[PDB]
């Protein structure tokens, strides 16, 4: 079952891209909200 | 490309098979016939070849080592071993994916080069983990079925393949899924049975070369003693009688009390000999299963003494009546009743005359067994017993103590009726054809059998009788020799006035009494013994 | 009345989407930086 | 630094000589000759017997007899799990490290010892249990064919222990596999002398026993 | 600040200064001088009789005196469960605090 082990780690791979993803969203509406108060 | 399909370094000796060779020979002949002979024939036949092997039987023969020996021999792919239920997984629909896999490979190969491929070989240990009934395996989950199915499907589904083999061994075939044991799938089955003698010898040889080439075995072994004396040893327990020995050979030069110390001396100057093997045989290893294994040391702790005429009589009798069964066409079934007062050796007469005849099928049939049981399981065991007599070509039974095998007692009179039909009906019915049985009966009580009516059923009877004269007396005790002859002429002194009454069983009963008394009281005591005990006719 | 029993389980999995909250981030982003310079 | 002494268990002479002659034997006489007699060593032992005489002392000591990696137990049932194909997950678990060692170092591997605890609670006659969604029986052959294998292991020791020998399965108990079976039993006046001398030697050694005892 | 006044359990006296000499005697004598004896612990006690006799209310009250972590109680087959093998796992649970006591502070 390494092969299907394996498979199982992809699927977990993809997990943490939606976590990445949403880390690097987070942090785009930090840099929004810096930036807007900043103008002022 | 030419191919072969054999490993040119190869001999049988080398497999180390042992008694199996008739039944590799007709694997041989089976599995690999199509592709040993050159192309050209075949081609012109159009013969297809055989898939799947099915190997069963009980534990500890061959199969696994048949199965790896089989792997090994053969030169193309290596095997791909699949241990038990090791496919099953918790997710939807990954079992299916797994079994798969498997055949990926040689589904792309063949696809690829054609019919110039090589082999692939998947060997499936533990089959009936696997192929259960799909109407039986329990209803809580699907997998089961679509495992079965996906199988099915994949070894001969509807593209064609035909460069696999596929080899299954198992311990109960007739669970498995008989839409998997048709033709063109798994077809060839085997039985793996107990060797025989030879076999034993083989085996023997087998794992005694080695040893044997060194000097490291004495001389004095005697293989042939070892094969005669094993009886029903499978070949893990002739391997394991073999381990032990040497063990017990090594342990010798070995102290383990205080720390472990080893002598580098006689290190130097090991041997087994054949009292260790001896020795094993009896404390250490014991065959299970096997047929046989009769405690006749219970039922004749003492052997027999020609006390007078009459044994020799008896003995002779039963002789004629063995070898009339032998050797008729006629009167395929023959019954003989053995009948006396109590006391008389009843039994141990008739039990030699049994162990004296040499059929392959000896059973004795004895309430001893039998302690509790209602009046319905005394008929279950004996038609088993009769039964598993009717198989052989040859068999010998004996029922004793037919009294007290139908809870007889005088008060009523009461017994079971049950029983008494099926013994009758039991000795009327003739065996299947070309068999031959005989049936010996003991009791103690002649008239009553009359009474029920059974005598007749009998062909023959014959009569023991016990001691009766003075004279016959004096020569057993000599033949048991307890007595010194001061002590003889005392007895024979008054003994001789007046015949005597009274049965051996009874006879070593008095002598032992007797004994526990001091050196000055014995005589006396043994003689009113005899006088007030023996009051009879 | 007949004895009383118990079960074994299987599971499954669940996929789950990845993309949108960047596509939406992204063209968030890019223009307050610009307004700010 | 070990003998016989300091282990503190009395009245089983016979039964530990027997064990010593038929399991550790082989593997302490110098390799050369048992290469020259080409015997492989025996990996099973089954202790059987009422309760309360010594069964799960024995197996301790052997334990901590041995200069070999810490035994791995199991304390009855651990190995059963809901999920479907999980207990054999479990049980390839137990055997992994000793095939990877002898894959890698063959007859210099170590020795890997494995102590089964009331073994008769997961082990029986395959067909006796019935409807019990065959959880049951899977078990028995994953083991089966794990002990004795077409792959072959030569540097593993299994011993199991229970109060009731009969109902194992007989597959699991023919040479080869779990084959020194010893019956442990009540002992007789020496062995009580003995216990009683093990049980006091302390108290003794102070003199907190009094001279009437 | 244990007083067998409070305790609140009359006609037992016998049976209880038995379990007290058998149970917790050996807790109570200086650590020192049981170290030289080496003997190991009582671990268990079993009560039976006829209804109505206060068996309950003693293992109550000895619950209360010891100066320990509050009791585990299984009230009768709580334990029990409906999927395979998970019937021992709450029979496992009980006893891993102590195993991992055992193991940080020993004696
Ligand atoms: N006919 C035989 N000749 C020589 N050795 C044999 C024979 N039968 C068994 N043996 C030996 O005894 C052991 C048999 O092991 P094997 O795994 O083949 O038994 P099995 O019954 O096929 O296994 P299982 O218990 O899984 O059914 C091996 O050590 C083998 O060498
Ligand atoms: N010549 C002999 N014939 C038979 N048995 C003998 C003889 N000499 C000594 N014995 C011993 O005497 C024993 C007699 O007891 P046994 O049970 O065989 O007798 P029996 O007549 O069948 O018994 P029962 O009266 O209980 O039916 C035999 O088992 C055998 O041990
Ligand atoms: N032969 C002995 N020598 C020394 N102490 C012994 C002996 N037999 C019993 N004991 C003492 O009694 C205890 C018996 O516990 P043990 O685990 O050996 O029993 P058991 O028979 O295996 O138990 P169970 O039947 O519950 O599985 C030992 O720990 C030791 O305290
Ligand atoms: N010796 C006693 N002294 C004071 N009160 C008592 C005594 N024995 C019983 N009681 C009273 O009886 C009440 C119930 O008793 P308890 O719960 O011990 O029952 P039990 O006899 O152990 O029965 P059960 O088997 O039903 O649990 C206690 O709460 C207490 O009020």
């Amino acid at each position: 079952m390494a092969e299907d082990a394996d498979m199982r780690n992809e699927l977990e791979e993809m997990q943490r891209r939606a976590d990445q993803l949403a880390d690097e969203s987070l942090e785009s509406t930090r840099r929004m909200l810096q930036l807007v108060e900043e103008s002022k | 490309n030419r191919q072969s399909i054999i490993n040119p370094d190869w001999n049988f000796e080398k497999m180390g098979i042992g008694g199996l060779d008739k039944e590799f020979s007709d694997i041989f002949r089976r599995a690999f016939a199509s592709r040993v002979f050159p192309p050209e024939i075949v081609e012109q036949m159009g013969c297809k070849h055989v898939k799947g092997i099915l190997l069963y039987g009980p534990p500890g023969c061959g199969k696994t080592l048949l199965a790896r020996q089989i792997g090994k021999m053969l030169n193309a792919r290596e095997p791909k071993v699949v241990n038990g239920p090791e496919i099953l997984n918790k997710y939807v629909g990954e079992s299916e994916a797994n079994i798969r896999k498997l055949f990926a490979d040689a589904e792309e190969e063949q696809r690829r080069l054609g019919a110039n491929s090589g082999l692939h070989i998947i060997i499936f240990d533990e089959i009936d983990a696997i192929c259960k009934q799909r109407g039986s395996m329990a209803g809580s989950t699907g997998v089961h079925d679509t495992v079965v199915n996906q199988l099915l499907s994949k070894i001969d589904g509807v593209e064609q393949l035909n460069n696999i083999l596929v080899i299954g061994m198992t311990n109960r075939p007739d669970l498995i899924d008989e839409a998997l044991l048709r033709p063109g799938r798994l077809e060839v089955k085997m039985e793996i049975g107990l060797p025989d003698e030879k076999g034993r010898l083989q085996i023997l040889h087998i794992h005694t070369a080695r040893m044997r080439g060194h000097q490291l075995l004495s001389a004095d072994v005697d293989i042939k003693e070892l094969a005669v004396e094993t009886k029903n040893f499978s070949g893990a327990e002739l391997e394991g009688l073999v381990r032990a020995a040497q063990s017990t050979a090594m342990n010798r030069h070995i102290k383990a009390s205080t720390k472990v110390e080893v002598d580098m001396e006689k290190a130097e100057s090991l041997q087994v000999t054949r009292g260790d093997f001896l020795a094993s045989l009896e404390n250490d290893i014991k065959p299970a299963f096997g047929t046989n294994q009769e405690d006749y040391a219970s039922y004749i702790m003492n052997g027999i003494i020609k006390w007078g005429d009459p044994v020799t009589r008896v003995l002779d009798d039963g002789e004629l009546l063995v070898q009339q069964t032998k050797n008729s066409d006629r009167t395929p079934l023959v019954s003989v009743l053995l009948e006396g007062p109590p006391h008389s050796g009843k039994t141990a007469l008739a039990a030699k005359i049994a162990e004296e005849s040499n059929f392959p099928f000896i059973k004795i049939c004895s309430p001893d067994k039998m302690i509790g049981f209602s009046e319905t399981a005394k008929c279950q065991a004996m038609k088993k017993i009769f039964d598993d007599a009717y198989k052989s070509q040859l068999s010998c039974v004996v029922v004793d103590d037919i009294e007290r095998l139908l809870d007889y007692v005088p008060i009523g009179p009461r017994f079971s009726n049950l029983v008494l039909q099926a013994l009758l009906v039991l000795l009327k019915k003739a065996p299947p054809q070309g068999r031959k049985l005989l049936i010996i009966g003991t009791t103690s009580r002649k008239d009553v059998l009359q009474e029920m009516e059974m005598l007749n059923a009998f062909s023959t009877t014959i009569h023991v009788p016990n001691i009766a004269t003075g004279e016959q007396l004096l020569e057993a005790l000599e033949l048991l020799g307890n007595f010194k002859d001061k002590e003889r002429t005392t007895i024979a002194q008054q003994v001789k006035g007046k015949k005597v009454w009274i049965g051996i069983k009874k006879l070593l009963m008095l002598i032992e009494m007797s004994l526990q008394m001091d050196p000055e009281y014995r005589v006396r005591k043994f003689l009113a013994l005899l006088r007030e005990e023996g009051a009879s006719p | 009345a007949s004895g009383i029993i118990m079960d074994s389980s299987i599971s499954k999995q669940a996929l789950s989407e990845i993309e949108t909250r960047h596509s939406e981030i992204i063209k968030l982003e890019n223009s307050i930086r610009e307004l700010h310079d």
